[PDB]
């Protein structure tokens, strides 16, 4: 007498998940007047150096 | 390594340079001398599992 049984179970899962942000606020702006700009101190003293 | 003083940072020149640090919401004194001090932040972050 000869009697045999087999099963066999396998499961494979795979997740993958990915998030990117890029997000830019501005909250001044401004603009230069175009003359009689005060120096900074600094700046004059490294221009009168030259 | 960082090493001991080399540069008087404190030479104010008889100079009346007021910065306000928007980070700490405090006036300071700059140095007469340094060309610029200035307040802006940067955050990096990296983060790994394995
Ligand atoms: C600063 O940004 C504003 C916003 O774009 C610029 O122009 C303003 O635009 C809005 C929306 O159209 C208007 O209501 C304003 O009248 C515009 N002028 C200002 C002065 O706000 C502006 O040109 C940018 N530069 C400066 C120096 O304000």
């Amino acid at each position: 007498n000869s009697a045999f049984k087999q099963a066999i179970q396998a499961s494979h899962k795979k997740d993958s998940s990915f998030i990117r942000i890029h997000k830019v606020m501005k909250v001044l702006n401004f603009t230069t007047k175009a003359k009689d700009l005060h120096l900074s101190d600094v700046f004059l003293k490294a221009l009168n150096h030259l | 390594q960082f090493r001991n003083r080399v540069i008087n940072t404190k030479s104010f020149g008889g100079q009346c340079r007021k910065v306000f640090s928007g980070d700490g919401k405090d006036f300071y004194r700059l140095s007469g001398n340094v060309l610029s001090y200035t307040f802006q932040v940067k955050i990096n972050n990296d983060f790994n599992y394995e």
